[PDB]
Protein backbone atom coordinates (compact mmCIF):
# COMPACT_ATOMS: atom_id res chain seq x y z
CA UNK A 1 0.00 0.00 0.00
CA UNK A 2 1.69 3.24 1.41
CA UNK A 3 5.13 1.78 1.66
CA UNK A 4 5.11 -0.42 -1.55
CA UNK A 5 4.03 2.95 -3.30
CA UNK A 6 6.36 4.62 -2.14
CA UNK A 7 9.00 1.87 -3.63
CA UNK A 8 7.65 1.93 -6.56
CA UNK A 9 7.84 5.87 -7.17
CA UNK A 10 11.52 5.63 -6.07
CA UNK A 11 12.01 3.10 -8.97
CA UNK A 12 10.08 5.20 -11.36
CA UNK A 13 11.48 8.72 -10.54
CA UNK A 14 15.07 7.78 -11.21
CA UNK A 15 14.32 5.80 -14.17
CA UNK A 16 11.70 7.39 -16.28
CA UNK A 17 13.59 10.97 -17.37
CA UNK A 18 13.18 12.28 -21.32
CA UNK A 19 9.36 11.04 -22.16
CA UNK A 20 8.22 11.75 -18.43
CA UNK A 21 5.02 13.82 -20.05
CA UNK A 22 4.05 10.92 -22.24
CA UNK A 23 3.89 8.53 -18.34
CA UNK A 24 1.99 11.81 -16.74
CA UNK A 25 -0.54 11.59 -19.43
CA UNK A 26 -1.34 7.52 -19.09
CA UNK A 27 -1.72 8.12 -15.78
CA UNK A 28 -4.76 10.67 -16.56
CA UNK A 29 -2.62 13.83 -15.21
CA UNK A 30 -4.76 16.80 -16.62
CA UNK A 31 -2.53 19.28 -18.71
CA UNK A 32 -3.39 21.46 -17.15
CA UNK A 33 -1.24 20.11 -14.10
CA UNK A 34 1.34 18.96 -16.07
CA UNK A 35 1.94 22.06 -17.13
CA UNK A 36 2.27 23.82 -13.88
CA UNK A 37 4.96 21.07 -12.86
CA UNK A 38 7.34 21.92 -15.22
CA UNK A 39 6.77 25.39 -14.05
CA UNK A 40 7.61 24.20 -10.07
CA UNK A 41 10.29 21.80 -10.91
CA UNK A 42 12.21 23.21 -13.90
CA UNK A 43 15.64 22.26 -12.38
CA UNK A 44 15.66 18.49 -11.62
CA UNK A 45 14.12 15.92 -14.13
CA UNK A 46 13.13 13.56 -11.25
CA UNK A 47 11.58 15.50 -8.93
CA UNK A 48 9.14 16.54 -11.70
CA UNK A 49 8.20 12.72 -12.57
CA UNK A 50 7.88 12.32 -8.41
CA UNK A 51 5.05 15.21 -8.26
CA UNK A 52 3.14 13.85 -11.41
CA UNK A 53 2.93 10.13 -9.28
CA UNK A 54 1.93 12.68 -6.12
CA UNK A 55 -0.76 13.62 -7.91
CA UNK A 56 -1.98 10.49 -9.18
CA UNK A 57 -1.90 8.95 -6.02
CA UNK A 58 -4.02 11.72 -4.58
CA UNK A 59 -6.02 11.22 -7.64
CA UNK A 60 -6.98 7.92 -6.47
CA UNK A 61 -6.78 7.37 -2.75
CA UNK A 62 -7.98 3.69 -2.55
CA UNK A 63 -7.66 2.82 -6.50
CA UNK A 64 -3.42 3.86 -6.23
CA UNK A 65 -1.96 0.37 -7.13
CA UNK A 66 1.36 -0.58 -8.13
CA UNK A 67 -0.29 -3.15 -10.76
CA UNK A 68 -2.21 0.30 -12.85
CA UNK A 69 1.66 2.32 -11.91
CA UNK A 70 2.76 -1.04 -13.92
CA UNK A 71 0.26 -0.72 -16.53
CA UNK A 72 1.01 3.22 -17.34
CA UNK A 73 4.70 2.39 -17.65
CA UNK A 74 3.72 -0.57 -20.29
CA UNK A 75 1.22 1.64 -22.56
CA UNK A 76 4.37 4.22 -22.72
CA UNK A 77 6.58 1.29 -23.96
CA UNK A 78 8.56 1.94 -20.46
CA UNK A 79 8.80 -1.75 -20.45
CA UNK A 80 12.39 -2.06 -18.49
CA UNK A 81 10.98 0.15 -16.00
CA UNK A 82 8.10 -1.70 -15.31
CA UNK A 83 9.70 -4.51 -15.39
CA UNK A 84 11.84 -3.52 -12.29
CA UNK A 85 8.70 -2.10 -10.33
CA UNK A 86 7.23 -5.37 -10.49
CA UNK A 87 10.27 -7.62 -9.50
CA UNK A 88 10.29 -4.59 -6.41
CA UNK A 89 6.88 -5.43 -5.57
CA UNK A 90 7.77 -9.06 -5.73
CA UNK A 91 10.26 -8.79 -3.47
CA UNK A 92 9.11 -7.02 -1.04
CA UNK A 93 5.55 -9.61 -0.78
CA UNK A 94 8.29 -12.04 -0.19
CA UNK A 95 9.77 -10.24 3.17
CA UNK A 96 6.31 -9.49 4.60
CA UNK A 97 5.90 -13.10 5.03
CA UNK A 98 9.72 -13.82 6.21
CA UNK A 99 10.64 -10.49 7.04
CA UNK B 1 20.09 19.44 -6.94
CA UNK B 2 18.12 16.32 -5.53
CA UNK B 3 19.69 13.98 -8.05
CA UNK B 4 21.81 12.27 -5.65
CA UNK B 5 18.80 12.35 -3.17
CA UNK B 6 16.48 10.69 -5.70
CA UNK B 7 19.56 7.93 -6.84
CA UNK B 8 19.91 7.40 -3.08
CA UNK B 9 15.80 6.73 -2.61
CA UNK B 10 16.17 4.44 -5.05
CA UNK B 11 19.43 2.17 -4.64
CA UNK B 12 17.77 2.26 -0.44
CA UNK B 13 14.93 0.64 -2.37
CA UNK B 14 16.47 -2.35 -4.24
CA UNK B 15 19.31 -2.72 -1.05
CA UNK B 16 16.32 -3.17 0.76
CA UNK B 17 15.43 -6.31 -1.39
CA UNK B 18 18.51 -8.01 -1.47
CA UNK B 19 20.70 -9.43 1.02
CA UNK B 20 24.34 -8.57 1.17
CA UNK B 21 25.51 -11.41 0.30
CA UNK B 22 23.23 -11.30 -2.49
CA UNK B 23 24.03 -7.86 -3.07
CA UNK B 24 27.58 -8.54 -3.13
CA UNK B 25 27.40 -11.70 -5.57
CA UNK B 26 25.45 -9.50 -8.07
CA UNK B 27 28.01 -6.23 -8.02
CA UNK B 28 30.84 -9.03 -8.08
CA UNK B 29 29.46 -10.40 -11.23
CA UNK B 30 28.86 -6.83 -12.62
CA UNK B 31 32.69 -5.26 -13.05
CA UNK B 32 32.85 -4.44 -8.93
CA UNK B 33 36.63 -6.31 -8.11
CA UNK B 34 36.74 -7.40 -4.60
CA UNK B 35 39.41 -4.96 -4.09
CA UNK B 36 36.28 -1.99 -3.90
CA UNK B 37 34.31 -4.85 -1.92
CA UNK B 38 36.42 -5.01 0.90
CA UNK B 39 36.98 -0.73 0.79
CA UNK B 40 33.14 -0.76 1.32
CA UNK B 41 33.20 -3.48 3.58
CA UNK B 42 35.53 -1.83 6.35
CA UNK B 43 34.35 1.28 5.75
CA UNK B 44 30.95 0.34 7.49
CA UNK B 45 31.38 -2.93 9.61
CA UNK B 46 28.51 -1.99 11.95
CA UNK B 47 25.89 -0.78 9.44
CA UNK B 48 25.32 -3.46 6.62
CA UNK B 49 22.41 -1.59 5.18
CA UNK B 50 25.09 1.08 4.03
CA UNK B 51 27.45 -1.39 2.65
CA UNK B 52 24.62 -2.80 0.68
CA UNK B 53 23.98 0.96 -0.87
CA UNK B 54 27.40 1.85 -1.50
CA UNK B 55 28.19 -1.59 -3.22
CA UNK B 56 25.13 -0.82 -5.38
CA UNK B 57 26.21 3.01 -5.70
CA UNK B 58 29.54 2.05 -7.26
CA UNK B 59 27.99 -0.80 -9.64
CA UNK B 60 25.33 1.61 -10.62
CA UNK B 61 28.37 4.54 -11.77
CA UNK B 62 29.76 2.05 -14.14
CA UNK B 63 27.05 1.04 -16.49
CA UNK B 64 24.84 2.00 -19.54
CA UNK B 65 21.22 1.97 -18.92
CA UNK B 66 20.17 -0.60 -20.87
CA UNK B 67 23.04 -3.05 -19.38
CA UNK B 68 22.20 -1.79 -15.97
CA UNK B 69 18.44 -2.71 -16.40
CA UNK B 70 18.52 -6.16 -17.96
CA UNK B 71 21.49 -7.70 -15.14
CA UNK B 72 19.65 -6.06 -12.47
CA UNK B 73 16.23 -6.73 -13.22
CA UNK B 74 17.61 -11.02 -14.16
CA UNK B 75 19.08 -11.14 -10.70
CA UNK B 76 15.61 -9.80 -8.95
CA UNK B 77 13.51 -12.73 -11.40
CA UNK B 78 15.81 -15.27 -10.67
CA UNK B 79 16.32 -14.36 -6.96
CA UNK B 80 12.61 -13.88 -6.78
CA UNK B 81 11.68 -16.93 -8.66
CA UNK B 82 13.66 -19.03 -6.52
CA UNK B 83 12.44 -17.57 -3.32
CA UNK B 84 8.96 -18.69 -4.70
CA UNK B 85 10.00 -21.87 -5.04
CA UNK B 86 11.03 -22.46 -1.29
CA UNK B 87 7.80 -20.59 0.10
CA UNK B 88 4.68 -22.91 -2.23
CA UNK B 89 7.51 -25.69 -1.37
CA UNK B 90 6.71 -25.22 2.25
CA UNK B 91 2.94 -25.27 2.02
CA UNK B 92 2.77 -27.55 -0.31
CA UNK B 93 4.58 -29.93 1.63
CA UNK B 94 2.99 -28.50 4.47
CA UNK B 95 -0.83 -28.99 3.71
CA UNK B 96 -0.09 -32.81 1.81
CA UNK B 97 1.03 -33.88 5.11
CA UNK B 98 -1.99 -32.72 6.77
CA UNK B 99 -5.04 -33.75 8.35
CA UNK B 100 -6.82 -30.87 8.82
CA UNK B 101 -8.29 -28.86 6.01
CA UNK B 102 -6.12 -26.08 4.65
CA UNK B 103 -8.97 -23.68 3.50
CA UNK B 104 -5.89 -20.97 3.60
CA UNK B 105 -3.49 -22.40 0.50
CA UNK B 106 -5.21 -20.02 -2.14
CA UNK B 107 -4.78 -16.94 0.39
CA UNK B 108 -1.61 -17.95 1.02
CA UNK B 109 -0.78 -18.54 -3.09
CA UNK B 110 -2.11 -15.18 -3.54
CA UNK B 111 0.00 -13.13 -0.48
CA UNK B 112 2.67 -14.40 -2.46
CA UNK B 113 2.21 -12.72 -5.43
CA UNK B 114 0.36 -9.20 -4.57
CA UNK B 115 0.60 -6.70 -7.00
CA UNK C 1 -38.31 -38.57 -8.66
CA UNK C 2 -34.86 -36.69 -9.21
CA UNK C 3 -33.22 -38.71 -6.60
CA UNK C 4 -31.02 -40.21 -9.40
CA UNK C 5 -30.79 -37.07 -11.80
CA UNK C 6 -29.26 -35.24 -9.02
CA UNK C 7 -27.11 -37.99 -7.84
CA UNK C 8 -25.63 -38.61 -11.78
CA UNK C 9 -25.31 -34.71 -11.95
CA UNK C 10 -22.84 -35.05 -9.02
CA UNK C 11 -21.07 -37.75 -9.76
CA UNK C 12 -20.35 -37.08 -13.16
CA UNK C 13 -19.17 -33.85 -11.66
CA UNK C 14 -16.60 -35.85 -9.53
CA UNK C 15 -16.13 -38.25 -12.55
CA UNK C 16 -14.95 -34.98 -13.98
CA UNK C 17 -11.91 -34.25 -12.28
CA UNK C 18 -10.83 -37.22 -11.80
CA UNK C 19 -8.89 -39.75 -14.17
CA UNK C 20 -9.69 -43.25 -15.26
CA UNK C 21 -7.12 -44.73 -13.30
CA UNK C 22 -7.31 -42.22 -9.86
CA UNK C 23 -10.59 -43.45 -9.58
CA UNK C 24 -9.92 -47.25 -10.13
CA UNK C 25 -7.08 -45.94 -7.38
CA UNK C 26 -9.71 -44.70 -5.10
CA UNK C 27 -12.33 -46.47 -5.38
CA UNK C 28 -10.33 -50.17 -4.85
CA UNK C 29 -8.66 -48.51 -1.37
CA UNK C 30 -12.45 -47.47 -0.46
CA UNK C 31 -13.91 -51.22 -0.60
CA UNK C 32 -14.38 -51.66 -4.44
CA UNK C 33 -13.65 -54.83 -4.77
CA UNK C 34 -11.27 -55.87 -8.43
CA UNK C 35 -14.13 -58.04 -9.23
CA UNK C 36 -16.45 -54.91 -8.91
CA UNK C 37 -13.88 -53.51 -11.29
CA UNK C 38 -13.28 -55.72 -13.83
CA UNK C 39 -17.64 -56.25 -14.19
CA UNK C 40 -17.87 -52.53 -14.71
CA UNK C 41 -14.46 -52.47 -16.80
CA UNK C 42 -15.79 -54.92 -19.20
CA UNK C 43 -19.60 -53.01 -19.20
CA UNK C 44 -18.01 -50.30 -20.88
CA UNK C 45 -14.98 -51.23 -22.98
CA UNK C 46 -16.02 -47.72 -25.49
CA UNK C 47 -16.66 -45.62 -22.62
CA UNK C 48 -14.29 -44.88 -19.87
CA UNK C 49 -16.23 -41.56 -19.05
CA UNK C 50 -19.17 -44.29 -18.00
CA UNK C 51 -16.79 -46.81 -15.82
CA UNK C 52 -15.42 -43.55 -13.73
CA UNK C 53 -19.02 -42.67 -12.88
CA UNK C 54 -19.95 -46.52 -12.15
CA UNK C 55 -17.11 -47.28 -10.41
CA UNK C 56 -18.23 -43.76 -8.13
CA UNK C 57 -21.71 -45.00 -8.40
CA UNK C 58 -20.49 -48.57 -6.75
CA UNK C 59 -18.10 -46.81 -4.46
CA UNK C 60 -20.85 -43.89 -3.41
CA UNK C 61 -23.82 -46.97 -2.54
CA UNK C 62 -21.00 -48.14 0.53
CA UNK C 63 -20.19 -45.49 2.68
CA UNK C 64 -21.78 -43.41 5.40
CA UNK C 65 -21.34 -39.34 4.48
CA UNK C 66 -18.72 -38.59 7.31
CA UNK C 67 -16.83 -41.32 5.95
CA UNK C 68 -17.70 -40.54 1.99
CA UNK C 69 -16.52 -37.15 2.66
CA UNK C 70 -13.31 -37.17 4.51
CA UNK C 71 -12.04 -40.22 1.89
CA UNK C 72 -12.95 -38.26 -1.30
CA UNK C 73 -12.13 -35.01 0.09
CA UNK C 74 -8.67 -36.45 1.19
CA UNK C 75 -8.34 -37.96 -2.15
CA UNK C 76 -9.11 -34.85 -4.31
CA UNK C 77 -7.00 -32.46 -1.56
CA UNK C 78 -4.00 -34.64 -2.23
CA UNK C 79 -4.19 -35.14 -6.17
CA UNK C 80 -4.93 -31.29 -6.27
CA UNK C 81 -1.64 -30.99 -4.48
CA UNK C 82 0.56 -32.96 -6.57
CA UNK C 83 -0.75 -31.24 -9.71
CA UNK C 84 -0.05 -27.80 -8.31
CA UNK C 85 3.48 -28.86 -7.77
CA UNK C 86 3.97 -29.99 -10.72
CA UNK C 87 2.62 -27.13 -12.95
CA UNK C 88 4.65 -24.61 -10.27
CA UNK C 89 7.50 -26.52 -10.89
CA UNK C 90 7.12 -25.65 -14.41
CA UNK C 91 6.27 -22.32 -14.38
CA UNK C 92 9.39 -21.48 -12.45
CA UNK C 93 11.54 -23.98 -14.18
CA UNK C 94 10.82 -22.21 -17.36
CA UNK C 95 11.09 -18.86 -16.29
CA UNK C 96 14.71 -18.87 -13.87
CA UNK C 97 15.91 -20.30 -16.98
CA UNK C 98 14.87 -17.67 -19.40
CA UNK C 99 16.64 -14.51 -20.68
CA UNK C 100 13.61 -12.67 -21.34
CA UNK C 101 11.17 -10.87 -18.91
CA UNK C 102 8.23 -13.07 -17.41
CA UNK C 103 5.53 -10.51 -16.23
CA UNK C 104 3.21 -13.68 -16.54
CA UNK C 105 4.25 -15.58 -13.64
CA UNK C 106 1.82 -13.53 -11.14
CA UNK C 107 -1.06 -14.34 -14.04
CA UNK C 108 -0.04 -18.03 -14.18
CA UNK C 109 -0.17 -18.53 -10.77
CA UNK C 110 -3.57 -16.91 -10.44
CA UNK C 111 -4.92 -18.90 -12.81
CA UNK C 112 -4.25 -21.97 -11.01
CA UNK C 113 -5.71 -21.14 -7.55
CA UNK C 114 -9.04 -19.07 -9.61
CA UNK C 115 -12.06 -19.86 -7.25
CA UNK D 1 -17.39 -18.83 -14.49
CA UNK D 2 -20.48 -20.64 -16.04
CA UNK D 3 -19.21 -24.10 -15.90
CA UNK D 4 -17.93 -23.75 -12.24
CA UNK D 5 -21.11 -22.85 -10.94
CA UNK D 6 -22.75 -25.46 -12.64
CA UNK D 7 -19.77 -28.14 -11.03
CA UNK D 8 -20.46 -26.23 -7.32
CA UNK D 9 -23.86 -26.45 -7.87
CA UNK D 10 -24.49 -30.03 -8.48
CA UNK D 11 -22.15 -30.56 -5.45
CA UNK D 12 -24.07 -28.40 -2.79
CA UNK D 13 -27.23 -29.63 -4.29
CA UNK D 14 -26.78 -33.10 -3.68
CA UNK D 15 -25.48 -33.00 -0.16
CA UNK D 16 -27.04 -29.95 1.43
CA UNK D 17 -30.41 -31.43 2.49
CA UNK D 18 -31.89 -30.50 5.45
CA UNK D 19 -30.79 -27.06 6.68
CA UNK D 20 -31.14 -25.73 2.74
CA UNK D 21 -33.12 -22.68 3.86
CA UNK D 22 -30.39 -21.91 6.16
CA UNK D 23 -27.93 -21.60 3.33
CA UNK D 24 -30.52 -19.96 1.56
CA UNK D 25 -30.90 -16.89 4.10
CA UNK D 26 -26.88 -16.71 3.86
CA UNK D 27 -26.75 -16.20 0.29
CA UNK D 28 -29.25 -13.33 0.51
CA UNK D 29 -32.17 -15.13 -0.75
CA UNK D 30 -35.46 -13.40 0.33
CA UNK D 31 -38.11 -15.03 2.95
CA UNK D 32 -40.68 -13.84 -0.06
CA UNK D 33 -38.95 -16.27 -2.52
CA UNK D 34 -37.71 -19.24 -0.02
CA UNK D 35 -41.67 -19.17 0.73
CA UNK D 36 -42.07 -19.65 -2.86
CA UNK D 37 -39.43 -22.44 -3.42
CA UNK D 38 -41.20 -24.32 -0.56
CA UNK D 39 -43.97 -24.35 -3.28
CA UNK D 40 -42.76 -24.67 -6.36
CA UNK D 41 -41.16 -27.93 -5.45
CA UNK D 42 -42.31 -29.81 -2.43
CA UNK D 43 -41.48 -33.41 -4.09
CA UNK D 44 -37.68 -33.00 -4.21
CA UNK D 45 -35.40 -31.49 -1.50
CA UNK D 46 -32.58 -31.21 -4.23
CA UNK D 47 -34.94 -29.59 -6.24
CA UNK D 48 -35.31 -26.59 -4.13
CA UNK D 49 -32.08 -26.51 -3.34
CA UNK D 50 -31.21 -25.71 -6.83
CA UNK D 51 -33.41 -23.25 -7.49
CA UNK D 52 -32.48 -21.40 -4.41
CA UNK D 53 -28.90 -21.17 -5.58
CA UNK D 54 -30.31 -20.26 -9.61
CA UNK D 55 -31.99 -17.42 -8.17
CA UNK D 56 -28.64 -16.61 -6.01
CA UNK D 57 -26.94 -16.48 -9.72
CA UNK D 58 -29.57 -13.96 -11.03
CA UNK D 59 -29.06 -12.06 -8.25
CA UNK D 60 -25.54 -11.08 -8.80
CA UNK D 61 -24.78 -11.71 -12.81
CA UNK D 62 -20.90 -10.40 -12.50
CA UNK D 63 -20.18 -11.32 -8.46
CA UNK D 64 -21.76 -14.92 -8.47
CA UNK D 65 -18.66 -16.41 -7.24
CA UNK D 66 -17.86 -20.13 -6.34
CA UNK D 67 -15.72 -17.89 -3.54
CA UNK D 68 -18.51 -16.49 -2.05
CA UNK D 69 -20.36 -19.71 -2.38
CA UNK D 70 -17.87 -21.30 -0.20
CA UNK D 71 -18.32 -18.43 2.15
CA UNK D 72 -21.96 -19.16 2.75
CA UNK D 73 -21.52 -22.37 3.51
CA UNK D 74 -18.70 -22.07 5.61
CA UNK D 75 -21.31 -19.14 7.79
CA UNK D 76 -23.97 -22.32 7.80
CA UNK D 77 -21.50 -24.56 9.56
CA UNK D 78 -21.79 -26.90 6.36
CA UNK D 79 -18.35 -27.34 6.34
CA UNK D 80 -17.78 -30.48 4.59
CA UNK D 81 -19.86 -29.18 1.39
CA UNK D 82 -17.75 -26.27 1.43
CA UNK D 83 -14.21 -28.21 1.45
CA UNK D 84 -15.62 -30.25 -1.31
CA UNK D 85 -16.83 -27.15 -3.36
CA UNK D 86 -13.04 -25.75 -3.24
CA UNK D 87 -11.54 -29.29 -4.08
CA UNK D 88 -13.73 -29.81 -7.06
CA UNK D 89 -12.93 -25.85 -7.84
CA UNK D 90 -9.28 -26.47 -7.80
CA UNK D 91 -9.52 -29.76 -9.99
CA UNK D 92 -11.17 -27.74 -11.89
CA UNK D 93 -8.27 -25.00 -11.84
CA UNK D 94 -5.64 -28.02 -13.02
CA UNK D 95 -7.73 -29.28 -16.20
CA UNK D 96 -8.07 -26.07 -17.98
CA UNK D 97 -3.68 -26.00 -18.30
CA UNK D 98 -3.55 -29.64 -19.24
CA UNK D 99 -7.29 -30.15 -20.53
NA1 LIG E 1 7.44 -26.28 -6.15
NA1 LIG F 1 -6.19 -27.54 -2.24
Amino acid sequence: GEEDLCAAFNVICDNVGKDWRRLARQLKVSDTKIDSIEDRYPRNLTERVRESLRIWKNTEKENATVAHLVGALRSCQMNLVADLVQEVQQARDLQNRSG
Amino acid sequence: NLSDVDLSKYITTIAGVMTLSQVKGFVRKNGVNEAKIDEIKNDNVQDTAEQKVQLLRNWHQLHGKKEAYDTLIKDLKKANLCTLAEKIQTIILKDITSDSENSNFRNEIQSLVLE
